[PDB]
């Protein structure tokens, strides 16, 4: 379904 | 305290900016590990480091069934390594990608397995999570959670502890992240609120492919259900995804007890679910220890300082 998330630190 | 050596390289499970994670044979044991692969420049450079060692000490830190174990960390000259429990189930984005809803009691099982695991973090270990998703929900052999990727937790939170560092997962972004609050520990409950929305309803619960346009849900919008959602369902992820984090179900101070006792739960006896008593409704049907059909296709076909105190064994 929806698409591959990606994980991040600002 | 052993070396790269001491371990045969037969798939890869996944690549990213930071390295990449093969599945291993250990040479001495004979037993199959995953592990990470650091490139130490990359770490340096892209300032990975602050996570990579947060990752070391909280798995060091840490035993329960359904968290990743980590075995040995060392590392070369210009890697950095982690050898940890392999989760040869792959992904629950995988499977939920292939059948798009989950059953109720399906969801129900994962859910308190992710409880249970949550809950160790929380009251013993001080620790948050911050980056629940379908990504780092992996399953074990048996078809029991497991859960990888420790980078973005946050140690020595002790109850009403709150922090100001903006990260995790834009999808998975609780409220009080997204206004610039401080927040407590209660962001892992929004997450296992959108987590659990996803397995029941078959869609993320706020989302707009323009990460403005999803905060502004996220912040706005008030939540909808599929009607074909049991009430017990509906008044959990009701209680999970309050956007204010001081009613959300886990917001007090009774934290994940608040979660365990909730009706969706009645049948659910928390030491069996620790205790992996619990039948999972679904058994991944790995015939080798090496069969990798559960991980992502274009991963499984093959294709500088010393860290202080990085290095480490598990003991007994
Ligand atoms: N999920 C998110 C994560 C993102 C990622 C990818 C590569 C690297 Cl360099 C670091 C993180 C990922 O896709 N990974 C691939 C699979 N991998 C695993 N697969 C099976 N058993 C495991 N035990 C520990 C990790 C692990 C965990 C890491």
């Amino acid at each position: 379904g929806r698409p591959r998330t990606t994980s991040f630190a600002e | 305290r052993v070396t790269m050596n001491e371990f045969e390289y037969l798939k890869l499970l996944g690549k990213g900016t930071f390295g990449k994670v093969i599945l291993v044979k250990e040479k001495a044991t004979g037993r199959y590990y995953a592990m990470k692969i650091l490139k130490k420049e990359v770490i340096v450079a892209k300032d990975e480091v602050a996570h990579t060692l947060t990752e070391n000490r909280v798995l060091q830190n840490s035993r329960h069934p359904f968290l990743t174990a980590l075995k040995y960390s060392f590392q070369t000259h210009d890697r950095l390594c982690f050898v940890m429990e392999y989760a040869n189930g792959g992904e629950l984005f995988f499977h939920l990608s292939r059948e798009r809803v989950f059953s109720e009691d399906r969801a129900r099982f994962y859910g308190a397995e992710i409880v249970s695991a949550l809950d160790y973090l929380h009251s013993e270990k001080n620790v948050v999570y911050r980056d629940l998703k379908l990504e780092n929900l992996m399953l074990d052999k048996d078809g029991h959670i497991k859960i990888t990727d420790f980078g973005l937790c946050k140690e020595g939170i002790k109850d009403g502890a709150t922090m100001k560092t903006f990260c995790g997962t834009p999808e998975y972004l609780a409220p009080e992240v997204l206004e610039d609050n401080d927040y407590g520990r209660a962001v892992d409950w929004w997450g296992l609120g959108v987590v659990m929305y996803e397995m029941m309803c078959g869609r993320l619960p706020f989302y707009n492919q323009d990460h403005e346009k999803l905060f502004e849900l996220i912040l706005m919008e008030e939540i909808r259900f599929p009607r074909t959602l049991g009430p017990e369902a509906k008044s959990l992820l009701s209680g999970l995804l309050k956007k204010d984090p001081k009613q959300r179900l886990g917001g007090g101070s009774e934290d994940a007890k608040e979660i365990m006792q909730h009706r969706f739960f009645a049948g659910i006896v928390w030491q069996h679910v620790y205790e992996k008593k619990l039948s999972p409704p679904f058994k991944p049907q790995v015939t080798s220890e090496t069969d990798t059909r559960y991980f992502d296709e274009e991963f499984t076909a093959q294709m500088r300082p010393h860290f202080p105190q990085f290095d480490y064994s598990a003991s007994s």
